[PDB]
C-alpha cells in the first residue's frame, strides 16, 4: 500500500489517502474454468427477523 | 544622480477574518501600496558689494 498524507488548508483538515496497484482474474483458459467448482445451493437466512 | 525622490508608504490590512472552519486560502489581501514624490531644484542668489570707487 503507498500511504500518503496531504494537508488540505494551511494546516486545516489533514488527510491520509492510500491504495494498491493490483489485478485479479480467475483462471479461464478456452471457456471453461481452471481449478474452481461453484457449488451453487439454496441458503435460506435461518433468521427471518433480519430486515434484509 | 536624481532629479527626483520617491518614496512608499504602505496602508494597513482590512479584511474580513475567515471564523469557523471554512477555507481560508484563495482570500488574500492585496497589501496596497501608495507613493509619492518630490522633485528637487536649486536656487541661487547674488549680491554686489560693487563699485572701485
Amino acid at each position: 500500500y503507498d500511504w500518503q498524507e496531504e494537508t488540505k488548508d494551511y494546516g486545516n483538515e489533514p488527510t491520509v489517502a492510500s491504495g494498491f496497484i493490483a489485478g485479479i482474474k480467475k483462471t479461464r483458459f478456452n471457456d471453461r474454468d481452471f481449478g474452481v467448482i461453484s457449488i451453487d445451493t439454496y441458503a435460506k437466512d435461518p433468521n427471518p427477523n433480519n430486515p434484509a | 544622480a536624481g532629479d527626483r525622490v520617491s518614496f512608499d508608504l504602505s496602508v494597513r490590512l482590512r479584511g474580513q477574518p475567515t471564523f469557523g472552519d471554512d477555507r481560508v486560502e484563495g482570500k488574500e489581501e492585496n497589501l496596497k501600496f501608495y507613493t509619492d514624490e518630490v522633485i528637487i531644484d536649486q536656487v541661487r542668489h547674488s549680491v554686489s558689494a560693487g563699485g572701485r570707487m
